[PDB]
Parts: structure tokens; sequence; C-alpha cells
């Protein structure tokens, strides 16, 4: 009595991905089965990496040399708060 | 003392030629080099994540 | 001709100054320049073949 798409959507909540945003990821994988886009999620992943590299290049040298482990999930929350639009 | 003075005359005279030629290869290598390491590295951690 | 001799000797001294650094570089340069291509290239053809 539970949809497999609903099952994956709810199970994407327990863990938070290192750079990928969890909610648009579920959206894309659900779209794979919904509109039968056999080749969907690779556009999502390439767009995500292209946006992430562009965003990180906008920061200063001191910030990137000091660290990079935090900025990635900072831009990840940026991505989810963009996804609501 | 005069001899010592023209010692430094010649020292700077040739060190200036060395300095300008080394500046020429520096300009070439700086045009070739830039700071491309960070561009290489950033995609690396992006891909691994 | 005095200033001429000290110009010659200053040229000698600065020349000795210049040659040593290039020799020091060329040691390491010659150590690693010749071998690597020899193995790299042939394995490239071998593997792609």
């Amino acid at each position: 009595s539970i949809s497999v798409d609903a099952l994956v959507q709810e199970f994407f909540a327990q863990q938070s991905l290192k750079i990928l945003p969890q909610a648009p990821f579920g959206d894309a994988v659900n779209q794979f089965v919904s509109k039968d886009d056999k080749h969907a999620v690779e556009m999502f992943v390439m767009d995500s990496l292209s946006s992430q590299v562009r965003g990180l290049l906008q920061l200063d040298d001191d910030k990137i040399n000091e660290g990079l482990d935090s900025h990635i999930e900072d831009f990840r929350k940026v991505m989810e708060k963009n996804f609501l639009s | 003392l005069n001899a010592d003075r023209e010692r430094l005359m010649g020292m700077m005279s040739t060190k200036d030629e060395e300095f300008r030629r080394l500046n020429e290869e520096y300009e070439l290598d700086l045009k070739d080099a830039k700071a491309k390491y960070k561009e290489t590295h950033i995609k690396v951690e992006t891909t691994k994540a």
C-alpha cells in the first residue's frame, strides 16, 4: 500500500549526500520512472558538478586554501533552497 | 680603490644582462604557467564527492 | 686600457657567476630528461595495439 517512489522518497531522508542535494536527487530519480526518461539523471549530475565548480571558483584563494570540506555542503543547502523555487 | 669601483661596474654591467634575459624566460614561463593547479584540484574533489 | 682590463676581469667573474647555476640546474635536468619518454612511448603503442 506504499509506492516504491514514495519508499525511495522517504528513505532518502535518513542520510545527507556529500555534495549532491537529497531532495532534487529524489526528484530526478522519480522522474526517471515517471516520464520514462531512460537517460535522465546524468544531466542532473553534470549540471550539479558544473554549478558547484563555478560556485567554488567565485570564492577567494584564502578560503579555498584554508578549507573546502565545508563550502561543498554550504552550496548544497544553497542548492536545496534554490530547488524550492 | 678605483679597481674595486670598476669591479662593481662590471658586476652590475653583466648582472643586468643576466637579469633581463632571465626576465624574458620568466615572462614566457609566466604566460605558460598561471595558477592552474587549483583548477585541476577542484574538479578532483568535486568528482570524488 | 686599465678600465679595459678590469672590464675583461669583471666579465670573467660574472661569467663564472652565471655558469655555475646553469650547471647546477643541468645536473638534475639531465638526470631525468632522457629515460622517461623511451618507456612511455613504446608502451603507448604496445597497449593501443
